[PDB]
């Protein structure tokens, strides 16, 4: 947010610089230092399935997305621990052809066995945000039923 | 009769090489039968998943 004189947590004009605390326009902080760490992946309706292209950045460390309630707690986690770094896992939770590949150059290799079976417990999305657990990048399609249209 | 391979062609044309001669010479230099292989890992193979490349 944009900085204001008497507005905002600042010591200025006349030295030493000075902050009012007025009623209702008081003292309202402008931002965050650094606010370009802070990106929600927001879930607003309930979706079915996903074709989700994740980019992992380390080698070895369980690369994969979760999934936030509205309270900030995990009910599913499709995540996979990979012996090298696969340029892109693509994930589709499409119940009739469910693919788990890791692609790595041209070579493709599934991702079934080393998947964490125990965090993976429901594939409907509910309402809150998606974290992004050991990953650079991430592009997803999300197809969310409506039953009349 | 008797098929030259490691000999001078005058006409470039007398005595080409098949790939099936070859390979005999070359499992006869090394000792080899059809039952064995010459492997050299010049870098490591890399296992990912369910996969070695």
């Amino acid at each position: 947010g944009k900085v204001i004189a008497g507005m905002s947590k600042i010591y200025g004009g006349t030295a030493p610089g000075n902050y009012k605390y007025i009623k209702g326009t008081s003292y309202t902080y402008y931002g965050e230092s650094d606010i370009d760490r802070l990106s929600r992946w927001d879930i607003k309706e309930e979706i079915f399935s996903f074709m989700g292209i994740l980019y992992p950045k380390l080698p070895k460390t369980p690369a994969g997305v979760r999934f936030l309630d509205d309270i900030g707690n995990e009910y599913t986690a499709i995540v996979f621990k990979t012996e090298q770094v696969q340029d892109y896992i693509l994930i589709n939770t499409d119940v009739n052809d469910e693919t788990y590949q890791g692609w790595k150059g041209t070579t493709a290799l599934n991702l079934f066995p080393v998947m964490d079976f125990e965090r993976y417990r429901t594939r409907i999305i509910e309402k809150g945000q998606m974290e992004l657990i050991n990953l650079s990048k991430a592009e997803f399609k999300i197809k969310r039923k409506a039953d009349f249209v | 009769t008797i098929k030259n391979f490691t000999f001078f062609s005058p006409n470039s044309t007398e005595f080409p090489v098949g790939s099936n001669n070859d390979g005999k010479l070359y499992m006869m230099l090394t000792g080899m039968d059809y039952r064995t292989i010459r492997r050299k890992d010049w870098s490591s193979p890399l296992n990912t998943a369910l996969n070695v490349q």
